[PDB]
């Protein structure tokens, strides 16, 4: 099933009154088809007039909305640029809400165009079936070239909006990296060894007692957990582990000079390594670390690939090596 | 109507700022400074009113932020599918054209 009529209505109802009678007059057009039994009958020309009027209303509304969005985009970009990360908790919440809402409205205009197009095809199909004509193909070829269907520069505006949000409403890049590499578990489990662990490789205790691992969890979180935690409890626990790992690196003579020289991204790749094999294991890559410190990305990649680590966890190792190569999250 | 571009709007802001801002600039002056192809006084008047409108001067927040993250996630997923849908609609018409060229020739 497609349930077009029902979905078009459900969307129209979810719009502001300015969007009133801006969508396809699907119910109406289906009723006017019943009246259809230049070589074109007055009935057929009158119905074709309704379809052209529909297209005019779509194109006129779309380009007017694009114009609003161009003005809104520039205004939001300036508000964000003027503040330069110095927004209060109140102000930051306001501008984030406004940009997420703006993004939503542009996706709404994109959905408006998709729904109007889908119904247009449904009307032309019913029309051709009723008239014995073959005009759906040339009529839709005309539609596929109209502003509203193509989406115009709306794709560029959503992209710009999403770029403002990658800075303003950021994701914990290292958390998402290691929830892919190590894995995120909300219930007390046992690692490769016989010790109790939770979240993303957070060892609670080496004790065989399950209540000894439970009491350590209630201390770390600060509440009565029973062995289960939420995503943000596991995220805050991991953030503490990262800070601890960085504190360790910054006091390691074999790791600090290279960590200091790396960018934020390549620093997360090194923390990843430390989480997996430990500070001592990582400090053992003397030659590869030298290549990373000297910003010889490719040379460090070829060298890290011949390590036992690369054969141990190849999926994870390749993703970390690519992060050292590119200096981007494009592996994750 | 006028297909505005971000580049064209940027030029309009400069023109109007150079004319003392939205509360001092006239559509006639903006028109003259811009010297843009097919731009009319009507377009500038309509654009300035939208500009003046968009520049109008007058639990927990962590849960609101988490709700925005999902709102954004869901909008991004719909956007991705709409891009996919556009390609689907184009293929349908391309096959439909072939099916018509094939049946006329039988
Ligand atoms: O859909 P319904 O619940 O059956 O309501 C219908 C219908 O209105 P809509 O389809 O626009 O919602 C029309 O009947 P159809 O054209 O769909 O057959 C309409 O106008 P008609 O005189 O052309 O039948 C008719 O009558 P009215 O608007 O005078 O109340 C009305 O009510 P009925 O249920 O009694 O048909
Ligand atoms: O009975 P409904 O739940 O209200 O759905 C019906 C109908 O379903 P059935 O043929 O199974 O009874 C068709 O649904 P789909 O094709 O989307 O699966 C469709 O009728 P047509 O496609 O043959 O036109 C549609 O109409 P619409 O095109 O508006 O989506 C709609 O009928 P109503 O919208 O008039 O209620």
């Amino acid at each position: 099933s497609m349930k077009f009529g029902k979905s078009l209505s459900s969307q129209i109802v979810e719009t502001l009154p300015e969007w009133r009678d801006k969508f396809l007059s699907y119910k109406d057009l289906k009723k006017r088809l019943k009246l259809i039994g230049a070589a074109m009958t007055p009935e057929e020309a009158g119905f074709m007039r309704l379809l052209e009027a529909e297209l005019d209303k779509f194109n006129s509304f779309f380009v007017e909305k694009e114009e609003e969005y161009i003005i809104r985009q520039k205004e939001l970009q300036d508000r964000v640029a003027r503040a330069a990360g110095r927004e209060s908790k109140e102000e930051l919440m306001r501008v984030r809400k406004e940009i997420v809402d703006f993004h939503g409205e542009m996706v709404l205009l994109e959905n408006y165009s998709a729904l109007n197009y889908t119904g247009l095809v449904k009307i032309l199909k019913k029309y051709d079936k009723r008239t014995g004509a073959l005009i759906r193909l040339p009529f839709i070829q005309k539609v596929l070239q109209q502003p509203f269907f193509t989406t115009d520069l709306l794709y560029k505006l959503v992209k710009q909006c999403e770029a403002m949000l990658d800075q303003l409403l950021p994701s914990n890049e290292i958390f998402e990296m290691l929830r892919i590499d190590e894995g995120l578990r909300l219930k007390i489990y046992k690692d490769t060894e016989g010790y109790y662990t939770i979240g993303i490789g957070h060892l609670l205790t080496k004790s065989p007692s399950l209540n000894a691992a439970k009491s350590e969890l209630d201390k770390a979180i600060g509440r009565n957990t029973n062995g289960v935690i939420t995503k943000d409890e596991a995220e805050k626990l991991f953030n503490q582990d990262v800070d601890a790992a960085v504190r360790g690196i910054l006091r390691n003579a074999k790791l600090k000079p290279v960590y200091d020289s790396l960018d934020a991204v390549r620093r997360a790749a090194l923390i990843n390594m430390v989480f997996q094999m430990g500070e001592t294991g990582v400090a053992g890559f003397t030659n590869s670390l030298r290549m990373l410190q000297q910003k010889r990305w490719d040379e460090a990649a070829v060298n890290l690939a011949k390590s036992r680590w690369y054969n141990q966890t190849p999926n994870r190792a390749k993703r970390v090596i690519t992060t050292f190569r590119t200096g981007t999250w494009d592996a994750y | 109507r006028m297909r505005w571009t971000p580049e064209l709007h940027e030029r309009f802001v400069d023109a109007m700022n150079l004319l003392g801002g939205s509360e001092k600039a006239t559509p006639k002056g903006v028109m003259k400074l811009m010297k843009a192809d097919n731009l009319t006084i009507y377009h500038v008047k309509s654009h300035m009113q939208k500009y003046r409108t968009a520049r109008y001067r007058p639990g927990g927040n962590f849960d609101l932020t988490e709700a925005l993250r999902m709102q954004l996630e869901l909008q991004k997923r719909l956007h991705e599918q709409l891009e996919i849908q556009r390609s689907l609609q184009l293929r349908i018409e391309e096959q439909g054209k072939c099916l018509q060229m094939m049946l006329e020739q039988q």
